Parts: structure tokens; C-alpha cells; sequence
């Protein structure tokens, strides 16, 4: 259990892509938000990527 | 239960509750001067047990107990204290029926979305804007 | 209000614990109380509340209790307005709270009215509209009315009209101790219009020729204790244009006899 | 003075401020963007930076809808714009 | 505008619908009437 | 800032402290119970079937009482008869379980917001 | 005292004692916990696991016996059977199946007992388990609620025993005494059985019945599938039951196409052509063929 | 045990007029009027035969959750979520006593059948036994860890039975103020309790589960199976009809002796209601058992009566002596 705790702390400390957070609890909450809501926000995310369209 | 058992119960409980009502009344209205005129004595027969260290028998004892004359001008003697309430009585066995067999689809159907408020941010989080606009239905809203 | 919130939260939580199937992991239920708060704020702002992926029984619990809170809130609004109108209260916090509640209620009703007009069409029938228009053209042709022109570049009364307009806006500022940002910038725009009347006139006429989409208008309520009435907060640059147009149209209608004798108040 | 052109610094700070503060706290947002008013920050989000705003070129169906509605409800651009699907300033321009 | 059907449509034909928004009786009229004696003459209890 | 917080564990009721009587809390009031008198009912049971019978008797009496069981100045103008079908409102009062769409609330807003 | 019924808390306390080697403290906690929460199988599993780690196999049996008194689910009965099989007491595991079928009388548990006896018993006791399962489910749930899974497994056990006549008798009896909607898979297994061991005439008999039922289901879904009607027609002709073929063609004729399109009337008139060819070349009914043409 | 036959029930009358959820109901002991208590802070008195509004009483500042009309006194007792328990003199239509001391909202109020005693239960986890005359709080029945959602008072021991949202039922010795027994059989919060009028048994309702118990020892009798809802209310006849009323608006009518459900239906919401507002929140029979009164979250009172034209051959009992293993 302690080993899994170390491994998940390391993989959470790794950062792939854009920083959307300002601390660690925020990072965890944003990851939880991505896990839940990304199946509903894909068009809005595409709009924020490219810059336009609904 | 029959009428006689109901009336026996009503008498027993009316007596116990009446004693508590008198206690509550005398607490709610202290009786101005807390002395009693009817200060008669109780007698107690007192057969003793042996001793600390002696097992020789010794004499039977008549005790005259009177309630002490207290000064009517005195306030109560002791400041009250806050003590945490004690633990409950030992909890009973939990007598449930066999557990419901759930599926992973039941677990998924009762998972709850993380709330993103449009007004509140107590921890000062920075929320991505798609997550901030997810719960808005004004993107859904259609005008004809 | 603090006590109502305590009771409401305990009721919603007891319903959710009893609704949850045995064996679901049940740490995050305070999460649902956060959804309840957000739904209440959405109701107050007349914003549709729709959480994607929220389980339907939980949504039903929240909708049920948001409506119950709304019922209590509206009943207190009614009771306090009756007390304010009667004069039965002098509590200044109660009055400003009640005016806030009635502002929110009025704007909910007003959004519903606007939506109903888009859905149920123009309420004036086309026959009624044509009859109204025809009555107007027959009247104005009988009175020989000359239509008001667009103000010329060299209209000989522009300076007087503009000075009247700017004096009206400045006297709207006359008795003011503390000024906010929009108030200070409207004073600055008025003094710039005083210093350069010709440039302001060209800008005003350019706006009147060209602009057809405008800024947002703030709305508040003025309380008279018997009624309340809407007060509109218009962008200052637009207010200068509107006041010029107001003075111009009134002067031209007076010179062209648009209003007959029965129209009151009269100057 | 409080106004002027919107630059990339201002737009990106506005988006990060919206990500901290939401869309109902424009005075906090403007307090970060202290060259613009709260009304200007809100107008910038509503007319440009909202992700539902289409900034691609107009299609022929969109043009036909725009002209048809401008004939029906004349000079009523705040009414026309949700039916067309673009902003009021986009429809007018 | 009517947004909702009538109570007769919602509840059907054999259901009586009552909208009671006013009291029949005042607050001064007691729910349980007290027993009053209404003595208007000072008559003796027994024979003196 | 978790100083301002909800209640998850509301206060549990406690047995009273026990001690000598000095503090005066609750002044005596209404120290006699009223009992139901002759004619005030309450201590008057008939029977289940009896009570049923008076129930449908009274209810049938109410239903039976409800049912009844023992050139011109006004031709110059442009719009005509525009208020027919308006005064005929008032057949049945409908309770609506939506407060913001009730006639009470509509009346309220018409009276107070002007 | 604050969380009397919390499984995670009970486990933490028990594990603190076990980690620090306070075995008697921990066993007192385990008795207290399974007294407090007798329908939480986690605490029961922890207690049986701890006693088996400590090597008290009688103690493990004691904990399991108390659990069985609480009448747990099938996983706990299975775990206790597997304990006795681990330590070699097949008669004790037999006793646990007796109690197990009394508490959980489903076909699943009866078939587990039958597989157990096939591995660790005699063929007579496998047969006794199967007969007892059929009889028990009959006397409780009714004679049409006995499961084709029981019948299939009994027949397959006899096939493993090379009792082909007994297997055929079991298959035939189950098909005769069950509804077809709940003897589907019994018939499929019977078909594979006859393809494996039966004679040729039995093979086309059972294939005829299987395909007849399949085409009947297809007609019940789509009454107007003409190629399905043609294939079931040829199936009945190759079967050679004349009244059945006549009834099949009569139902096919009664399936009249409501559309007046000649593109459907091709196949419908063509179906009349095959009714004529059958009652000219096989039934040799000339008057019936004339009636067909009329 | 074969069920007795009972006719189905049907909706007879809908009464509108409360501006909140109808949460409390009490029938006066001579069957002429009933009181309703609602989330609009109010207590209404209705004539039972005509369903007609006689009077509105105000005097709570939150939802009225409990109502009792005394059979021995001209009193009605009201308890509410503003922590307040009030005695109303019905000869003056006025509050005359308070029973103050619940730390939070008071959910349930019952009168003792033979003693001049009130029992209330609330969100502070306790039942409070009050002396009616002196307003004295003679017992704090303590031991629950959740809200005391419902409560019954009997004339023989156990004289108080409380059911609580900690999922637990307690039978209480009222003379000593102590728990005789704890019933832990329900998995969810116990919201409803009812005692039988002629036999010495009671029923408890949590979510999806109705249990019947024999007094005085609290022995388990039977489960009323199949009402899969949060049950807010139970009501029982003297003709052995048990009604269970469910928070989603679902209603069941059971034969009390056998546990057989002879009727299932849903209530209907008053026009304007959300579909989330379908729900039975309070219920009682009238004093005769011929009328069921329900208070509902669509803010209505509904009166239900038995179908007079129904017959044991028109509505046959669809019960077979079942033969499976109920895995208890």
C-alpha cells in the first residue's frame, strides 16, 4: 500500500500539457473534473483550442 | 392488554411521572425559602457486617437521621461544571437482511458530478473554462 | 434565514441518504448540498440549472426543495411588501432586501413575457396594425404635417440644442457627493462636449446615422413604498446622443405642431 | 483612460481571471485588467471571448437567414442575433 | 395565457376539486364552543 | 476559509443537569387543565360502523345540498367590439401550484411594480 | 462509540492488534465485530483468514460454523467447501453441500454439488444428487419450473459415463416435460448429442425438429418472409409428413400479401406453384392440385 | 395465512389552499373536522364531510410537522421546525402553553392515550416526554444518533416507540425513561410508525421495507414487500387495512394480517406541480376508517374512499400460497 502511494504521488506530480491549476488540491480537482465532464465539453474544448465556432 | 393491566400500568407510570413533575416544578420555581417545617426524623435499624479487619460480631445499631437545618439566606455552594457526555450503552447487533447485489452500472448510475459553481469559489481554484460552462444550458437554449 | 437554511439542508440530506441504494459509496453527499445551493442561485438569477450527468433521483430531490425554498422566499416578499406599503415597518434592511427580491421577481416575469412574445408572435394582429397605421397617415395628411428632417451639418440651432441636452445631464449630476467611475466619465464627456461643441455634434450625427447596436443598460428599482419603478442606467456617450435627439425632436415637433391641444403635460 | 483597444495580454489575463473568478465577478476581473472597466471586461467576454462565438466566414444559409430576419424584424439586432446564431455586432456588420 | 391544464382534466370526472382560500368562520368563533350558563336572575340554589 | 461552515453533526439533546433549586426559569402559568365537558364531545365513542354511518350520512347531505336535493358618433371609430369575451372571465377559480404564475402573484406584481 | 457499525474502523482496530501480535486482543475484536455486524462478509472473511493463518483449522471451522448459522451467501458456502477440500475432508464438504442446498436451493448450487461428486464421489452419488435436484425443484417450484440446465448436465454426465441410452432418455424426458421456450437449449444439446452418438434417422429427426422450431420462430416474427416460407416448405417436404405439409402450405396461402405489387405476387403465385408441384409429385392428389390451380 | 378481501380505494376529493407541503394531519375525536399543518407555517381546520375550510391558525414561524387533537381536553397540540411545541386552546383558538426545549426542528408529536402526557421527537436525536399541565420536560429519551423522525405512544409497555433516521427503532419504558429494546432490522432511516388499534402489534417503515412487530418484546412478524420507495407514512384501519405512502407519490394498500398488497397506485399532482413534486408526506384515516386523508407535496389534501361497487369477484385476491425461499 505504501508503495502504491509513492507511485501515484509520482505520477500525479508528473505534468503533461497545460497547467490549469494553482495548487495540488486544484490539480486533483481539475483531474476529477476532466474524468467526469470531458464527455460533455468536447465541442467547447475544441472551440477554446482553435479559437472559434460554437 | 386488558383494562386491569392498563390501569395498573397507568397508575405505576402516573406515580413515577408525578414524582418527576414535582421535581421539575420545584426546580423551575425554587420555593422562596428552602427550609421545611416538617423536619421529622427517620430511623434505620442497621445490622452491621463485620469490620475492616475484625470478624467478631458487634452490636446492632439504631440510626436517627434528620435533615440538617440550613441557613435560608445561603446561595448554592458549588459551581457547576461542563463534562462531556458519556459513551452510549453497548450498541446492538445490526440485524440487516442479506446485502443488495449491485452492479458496476448501479455504481456509475449513482456517481455524482463535481459541482462547479458560477458564483462561489471558496478555495480560490482556477477552473478550466469548459468545466465552468459545462452546467450552463444557455448553450443548449434554442430560439424559434 | 439561518435557521431555515439549517432545516432545509438537514431535510435534503435525509432524503438523499434514504434514496441512495445500499452499498453505493456515500462520502460525497455534501457534494449534493453544493448542487442544491447552486440550483438555488440559478433560480434567483433565472438561469436554467442543468448539471450534465447528475442522477435523476438526485435532481428530483433538488428541484423539489428549490421550489419549496422559492415558495417560502416569495411568501416573505409578499408579506414584507404589504408591511412596507402599510408603513408597519421602518426597518431599512428589510426594505432594501424586499426591493432586491421584487427586482428579481420582476425580471423573472419580464423574461417570461419577452419569451412569450417571441413564441406566441406579435399580439397585435396584422389587420389591427394596418388599421392603426392607416389612421395615423390619414391624420397626419389631414394636419399637413411635415416630417422632421435629419439634423443638418449647419443646422442653425445645433449649439442651443446641444447645450440644453448637456445642461440636463449635468443637472442630473447636480447634487452628488460620491461619484463612481461611470459618473466621473460622464462628467468628463459633458465637459469635453462643452469645450468642443462641433466635434461632439459630428460624433452625435455619425452615431445617429450608423449605430444600431448598443451597450447593456443597467436596471434597478426605485422604491416609493407604495410602488417601485424601474430605473435605467444608460452608457454616457449614448446618453449624450439620446439627449441631443430628445431636445431636437421636441423642438421640431413644437415647430411643426405634432401634438394637438389635448396632449398633456403642456409647456 | 479606461478603454481603448483590446490586446493579447488583456485577453489572456481576462481568460485566466475568468477561470479563477467565474462570469459573475467582473469587478474582480477588471481589477486584474486595470485598464478596462468591469462593463468592458463583460462586453469583451460576451462579444468576443465566449467560446460559442463563431468567427469563421459566413455561409450562404447564414446570409440568407440574416437578410430574411433583417427584413422581418427591422433594426432589431439584439432580437435577430440569437435566431441567426451570431452576435448582434457580427450580424449588423 | 394558461400554462397548465385544469384540475378537472388532471383529476378526472369523479373527483371533487375544492379551492379553499378563505375561512368560513372568524378567529373569534371558537372551534369548541365553551359551555356558558347565561344566568340573568339571581335564583337560589336550593330552597332556603 | 473554513470558518464559515455548514452543520453535519447537529447538537444532540441532553438529560437535564441535576442539582439544588436556585435559578428561576419558568414562571407558573395555565396551571389547570381544561377537560371536555358534556356537549364538548371527545369522550364519546359510538362504534366503527356507527361512525361510518354518520360519515356517509353527513357527506351525502352535503352532496345533496350542493346538487339541490330537498352618421353615428360610435360608427366614426376604427375598432369595434374589442371588449367582447373579456367580462366572461370568472367561471371557476383554478388553484395553480406554481406561485410565480398564480393570479395572486400576477395581481401583486401589477399592483406594486409600476 | 462514535461509529459503532463502521467496517473500515473495525478492520483498522483488528489489524493494529494483529500487526503488534496481540492475537488474543485481536480475536476478541473479531468476535465483537462479527457479533456487531453479522451480515458484513468482510469481517467474517477476515476472521476465517486469520484463523487459517494462525493454523487453527478447528478454529477456522468454528468461525465458519457460526457464519453458516447466520446463513450467508453462496460465496461463503463455497469458501467453506473449499476449506474442507483444501484439507482433504471430502465427506465434510459433502455435508456442507447438504446444508448449502437447503439454504440456496438454486440449480447453480445443485450443479456445483453434482460436479463435486463427479470428482470426489461415485457415479451413483452423482445420480442421486441429480435426482434429488429434479425432485426438490419439482416439489417446490412446480413441475414445469425444473431447469433445462439440470437436465442437460445430467444427460452430459451420463454421456461421459457412456450411458447413451440413459442420456437419450434424460434428453427425451426433459424435452417432453418442459415448455419449449424454456427447453430451447435442452433441444440444442439433444441435437448435438444425436449428431455425436445417434443413428442417422435420429440425426435427421432431431435436425428436422430443430429447424422446424427455428423457422416457426422466424415466421412468428415475420409472417411474410417468402424465402423462409420456401425453406420451411422444403424442410416439411423432406420430412415427409403430408398433413403437416398441407397445413404449412395452407398457412402460407393464408399469408396473403396486402400490397398489390406484382413484384411480391411473383413469389406468392410461385408458392402456389410449389403447393401444386407437391400435390402432384408427392401426395399424388390430382383433385387437390386442380383445386390449387382454381 | 390467506388474505381477507378489501375493496380498492379511489380518489374522492382534492382540497387546495395550503401554500406549502401538507406535512401534518390530525382528526378530531368526534370525526367532524381535521387539522392540517403545512410548510406555509399554518394550521387549517377543515370540515370533514364537505372538505371545507373553517379556519386558519398561524402561530408557527416554520413548517408545522405535528398535530394532535386531544380526546380528553379541548386542546390541539402543534409541533414545528421552528423548535416549538404549542398547546392550542380550542375554546379560544389561541396558543396557551409552550413545551420549549428541543434544540432544533420538531418532527413528531403524539399524545399519550391514558396519561396527560405529550411526547415529541426532533432533530436533536431525542424524544421529549412533557407533562401537559405544567409544561414540564419529565424525560429526555436519549440513545438515538439521528433525528427522531416518528414516534407512537401506547397504553401499555412499551409505552413509547421511536423510529429514527439512524435506521433504528427503540422501545421505551416511560416510567423510568429507558430503552427496553433496540430494533436494528431496517437498513435506512425509519420515517413511519403505526400501532394496530385492536391487536398488540406495530409496523415500521423505512425505504422499501415495512416490518411488523409483536409487542411487548418487539418480535419480528412479517415484511410488507414490494413498495420500493421512501415511505413517509403508514396508516392503519381497524378493518386491517394498512396504507403505506411513498415520497415519490406511490401508494400501497395492504391486508394487515397476511401482508398481502391488494392495491397499488400513484397519486396525481395538482396542476402547476413539477413531476418532482409528486409525493405523500402525511396520512391518517378518519375516526371511522372509511376515509383516508393524505397530505401531499403538491400542497394538497386528498380524501380517498373505498369503491362501493367493488366485489370479491370483481377484484379477486391474486394471492397464491407462494413456495420460494425468502432469504431473510
Amino acid at each position: 500500500s505504501l508503495k502504491r502511494r509513492r507511485e501515484k504521488l509520482a505520477k500525479s506530480g508528473e505534468e503533461h500539457g497545460d497547467v490549469t491549476y494553482i495548487n495540488e488540491k486544484n490539480k486533483q480537482f481539475n483531474a476529477k473534473l476532466a474524468r467526469f465532464y470531458n464527455k460533455y465539453t468536447a465541442e467547447i474544448r475544441d472551440s477554446f483550442e482553435r479559437g472559434t465556432m460554437v | 392488554p386488558s383494562k386491569e393491566e392498563v390501569e395498573a400500568t397507568a397508575e405505576r407510570t402516573k406515580n413515577a411521572l408525578a414524582a418527576l413533575v414535582s421535581g421539575a416544578l420545584a426546580a423551575q420555581k425554587p420555593k422562596n425559602v428552602q427550609v421545611n417545617t416538617k423536619r421529622e426524623a427517620t430511623f434505620v435499624k442497621y445490622t452491621p457486617s463485620a469490620q475492616m479487619g475484625n470478624n467478631t460480631k458487634k452490636q446492632e445499631r439504631i440510626i436517627k437521621i434528620v435533615e440538617r437545618q440550613r441557613d435560608p439566606m445561603e446561595p448554592p455552594k458549588f459551581k457547576h461544571k461542563k463534562i462531556p457526555r458519556g459513551p452510549p450503552s453497548p450498541p446492538p447487533p445490526v440485524m440487516h437482511s442479506p446485502p443488495r447485489k449491485l452492479t458496476a452500472e448501479d455504481q456509475e448510475a449513482w456517481r455524482i458530478p463535481p459541482p462547479v459553481s458560477m458564483w462561489k469559489n471558496p478555495k480560490g481554484f482556477t477552473i478550466p473554462l469548459d468545466k465552468r460552462l459545462a452546467a450552463d444550458g444557455r448553450q443548449l437554449q434554442e430560439v424559434q | 434565514e439561518s435557521h431555515f437554511d439549517l432545516e432545509l439542508r438537514a431535510s435534503v440530506m435525509a432524503d438523499l441518504m434514504d434514496m441512495m441504494p445500499e452499498g453505493i459509496k456515500q462520502s460525497k453527499v455534501n457534494t449534493v448540498l453544493q448542487h442544491l445551493s447552486e440550483a438555488w442561485r440559478c433560480w434567483k438569477s433565472n438561469i436554467p440549472w442543468k448539471v450534465p450527468g447528475l442522477p435523476a433521483p438526485i435532481e428530483n430531490i433538488i428541484l423539489r426543495y428549490v421550489k419549496a425554498k422559492a415558495d417560502w422566499w416569495i411568501s416573505v416578499a409578499h408579506y414584507n411588501r404589504e408591511r412596507i406599503r402599510r408603513g408597519a415597518t421602518v426597518d431599512k434592511t428589510v426594505a432594501k432586501k424586499n426591493v432586491g427580491r421584487l427586482t428579481r421577481l420582476w425580471l423573472k416575469a419580464e423574461q417570461e413575457r419577452q419569451h412569450n412574445h417571441m413564441k406566441d408572435g406579435p399580439y397585435v394582429s396584422s389587420e389591427e396594425a394596418v388599421a392603426i397605421y392607416t389612421t395615423t397617415v390619414h391624420w397626419l395628411e389631414a394636419r399637413k404635417f411635415s416630417p422632421i428632417p435629419f439634423p443638418s451639418v449647419s443646422y442653425k440651432h445645433d449649439t442651443k440644442i446641444l447645450i440644453l441636452a448637456l445642461e440636463r445631464l449635468r443637472e442630473a449630476y447636480s447634487t452628488k457627493g460620491r461619484l463612481n467611475q461611470s459618473q466621473r466619465e460622464e462628467l468628463a464627456l459633458i465637459e469635453q462636449a462643452y469645450d468642443s461643441p462641433g466635434t461632439t455634434l459630428e460624433r452625435i450625427k455619425r452615431f445617429l446615422l450608423t449605430q444600431r447596436a448598443f451597450k447593456e443598460v443597467g436596471i434597478d428599482m426605485n422604491d416609493n413604498y407604495s410602488t417601485i419603478n424601474p430605473v435605467y442606467d444608460v452608457e454616457p456617450i449614448e446618453k449624450i446622443s439620446d439627449a441631443y435627439l430628445d431636445q431636437y425632436l421636441w423642438y421640431q415637433a413644437d415647430q411643426r405642431h405634432l401634438f394637438p391641444n389635448w396632449v398633456k403635460p403642456s409647456d | 483612460v479606461k478603454g481603448g483597444v483590446w490586446t493579447n495580454i488583456e485577453d489572456e489575463i481576462l481568460k485566466a481571471a475568468v477561470s479563477k473568478y467565474g462570469l459573475n465577478q467582473w469587478a474582480r476581473v477588471s481589477s486584474l485588467l486595470a485598464r478596462k472597466t468591469p462593463k468592458q471586461c463583460k462586453a469583451r467576454w460576451n462579444e468576443w471571448l465566449d467560446p460559442s462565438i463563431k468567427k469563421i466566414e459566413w455561409s450562404r444559409e447564414e446570409d440568407e437567414k440574416l437578410l430574411h430576419l433583417a427584413k422581418l424584424m427591422p433594426t432589431q439586432w439584439r432580437t435577430i442575433a440569437p435566431i441567426v446564431g451570431r452576435t448582434a455586432n457580427q450580424c449588423l456588420e | 395565457k394558461q400554462y397548465y391544464p385544469t384540475a378537472a382534466q388532471v383529476f378526472g370526472e369523479g373527483v371533487e376539486t375544492l379551492v379553499q382560500e378563505e375561512d368560513a368562520q372568524p378567529l373569534t368563533q371558537p372551534i369548541i364552543a365553551p359551555v356558558e350558563q347565561k344566568k340573568f336572575s339571581i335564583q337560589e340554589a336550593d330552597l332556603p | 476559509t473554513t470558518a464559515h461552515r455548514p452543520t453535519f453533526d447537529p447538537a444532540r439533546g441532553k438529560e437535564a443537569l441535576r442539582g439544588p433549586a436556585y435559578h428561576q426559569r419558568l414562571l407558573p402559568a395555565y396551571t389547570t387543565l381544561k377537560f371536555r365537558q358534556p356537549g364538548q364531545g371527545g369522550a364519546a365513542d359510538k362504534s366503527t360502523r356507527d361512525l361510518r354511518a354518520e360519515l356517509e350520512a353527513a357527506e351525502a347531505a352535503h352532496y345533496a345540498k350542493l346538487k339541490g336535493a330537498p352618421r353615428r358618433w360610435d360608427e366614426d371609430v376604427v375598432f369595434k367590439n374589442q371588449a367582447r369575451g373579456t367580462e366572461d372571465k370568472g367561471k371557476r377559480k383554478e388553484f395553480v401550484n406554481d406561485l410565480l404564475r398564480s393570479d395572486f402573484h400576477k395581481r401583486f406584481m401589477s399592483k406594486y411594480v409600476r | 462509540d462514535v461509529h459503532p457499525n463502521n467496517t473500515q474502523l473495525w478492520i483498522r482496530y483488528i489489524e493494529a492488534e494483529l500487526k503488534n501480535r496481540n492475537i488474543n486482543h485481536a480475536r476478541n475484536l473479531l468476535d465483537r465485530a462479527v457479533t456487531r455486524l453479522p451480515r458484513v462478509s468482510k469481517l467474517w472473511y477476515k476472521y476465517v483468514y486469520v484463523m487459517e493463518m494462525l493454523g487453527d483449522i478447528p478454529g477456522t471451522r468454528q468461525v465458519f460454523d457460526r457464519w453458516m448459522k447466520w446463513e450467508p451467501d453462496e460465496d461463503a458456502w463455497n469458501a467453506y467447501i473449499k476449506l474442507e477440500k483444501r484439507y482433504g475432508e471430502y465427506e465434510r464438504a459433502r455435508q456442507i453441500f447438504a446444508a448449502y442446498t437447503q439454504v440456496h436451493p438454486e440449480p447453480r448450487t445443485w450443479l456445483k454439488w453434482a460436479k463435486f461428486e463427479e470428482e470426489f464421489g461415485t457415479a451413483d452419488m452423482v445420480r442421486d444428487v441429480f435426482q434429488s435436484a429434479i425432485q426438490y425443484i419439482a416439489e417446490t417450484l412446480g413441475d414445469d419450473a425444473v431447469d433445462e440446465r439440470l437436465f442437460i448436465a445430467f444427460a452430459r454426465f451420463e454421456t461421459r459415463q457412456k450411458e447413451y441410452e440413459r442420456a437419450r432418455a434424460i434428453y427425451k424426458f426433459g424435452l417432453d416435460n418442459l415448455p419449449r421456450s424454456r427447453s430451447m437449449q435442452l433441444h440444442a444439446q439433444y441435437t448435438t448429442f444425436e449428431k455425436q452418438f445417434g443413428d442417422k434417422e435420429g440425426v435427421e429427426d432431431v435436425v428436422l425438429t430443430k429447424r422446424r422450431r427455428l423457422y416457426e420462430e422466424q415466421v412468428k416474427e415475420n409472417p411474410k418472409n417468402y424465402d423462409v416460407w420456401f425453406d420451411f416448405a422444403r424442410l416439411e417436404e423432406m420430412g415427409g409428413d403430408p398433413d403437416r405439409v398441407r397445413e404449412v402450405y395452407e398457412r402460407a396461402i393464408a399469408q396473403v400479401p396486402p400490397t398489390q405489387e406484382k413484384r411480391h405476387w411473383r413469389r406468392y403465385i410461385f408458392l402456389f406453384l410449389f403447393y401444386a408441384i407437391w400435390e402432384e409429385k408427392d401426395a399424388k392428389n390430382i383433385e387437390r392440385a386442380r383445386a390449387i390451380y382454381d | 395465512p390467506r388474505p381477507d378481501w378489501h375493496p380498492p380505494w379511489k380518489l374522492m376529493r382534492v382540497i387546495s389552499g395550503h401554500l406549502g407541503w401538507v406535512r401534518a394531519l390530525a382528526v378530531e375525536p368526534n370525526n367532524q373536522w381535521f387539522a392540517s399543518g403545512a410548510g406555509d407555517r399554518t394550521i387549517k381546520i377543515w370540515d370533514l364531510a364537505s372538505g371545507q375550510l373553517r379556519l386558519t391558525l398561524t402561530g408557527h414561524i416554520s413548517t408545522v410537522r405535528g398535530l394532535a387533537v386531544s380526546p380528553r381536553h379541548p386542546y390541539m397540540f402543534s409541533c414545528g421546525e421552528d423548535k416549538m411545541v404549542k398547546c392550542w386552546d380550542l375554546e379560544t383558538n389561541k396558543v396557551i402553553r409552550h413545551y420549549h426545549g428541543h434544540l432544533s426542528g420538531v418532527y413528531t408529536l403524539k399524545l399519550h392515550p391514558t396519561l396527560d402526557v405529550l411526547v415529541t421527537g426532533g432533530r436533536d436525536g431525542v424524544a421529549r416526554v412533557w407533562d401537559m399541565r405544567t409544561r414540564s420536560n419529565v424525560h429526555v429519551l436519549s440513545g438515538h444518533t439521528g433525528t427522531v423522525a416518528d414516534l407512537v405512544c401506547q397504553e401499555a409497555d412499551p409505552q413509547v416507540i421511536t423510529g429514527s433516521l439512524d435506521s433504528t427503532v427503540r422501545m421505551w419504558d416511560l416510567a423510568a425513561g429507558k430503552t427496553m429494546g433496540v430494533l436494528t432490522h431496517h437498513k435506512k432511516g425509519v420515517r413511519a410508525l403505526v400501532t394496530h388499534p385492536t391487536e398488540f402489534t406495530f409496523a415500521t417503515a423505512s425505504t422499501g421495507s415495512i416490518k411488523q412487530w409483536k409487542c411487548p418484546e418487539g418480535a419480528f412478524m412479517q415484511n410488507f414487500e414490494g413498495h420500493n420507495a421512501i415511505i413517509n407514512t403508514l396508516a392503519v384501519n381497524d378493518q386491517n387495512v394498512l396504507f403505506s405512502g411513498g415520497d415519490n407519490g406511490s401508494m400501497s394498500f395492504w391486508d394487515w394480517k397476511s401482508g398481502y398488497r391488494f392495491q397499488s397506485l400513484d397519486t396525481t399532482a395538482q396542476p402547476g406541480s413539477l413531476d418532482a413534486e409528486l409525493g405523500i408526506m402525511s396520512s391518517t384515516f378518519d375516526m371511522s376508517g372509511a376515509r383516508l386523508i393524505t397530505g401531499e407535496a403538491d400542497k394538497t389534501i386528498k380524501i380517498w374512499k373505498e369503491d362501493t361497487t367493488a366485489t370479491p369477484e370483481t377484484h379477486p385476491i391474486e394471492w397464491k400460497p407462494s413456495l420460494v425461499r425468502r432469504k431473510y
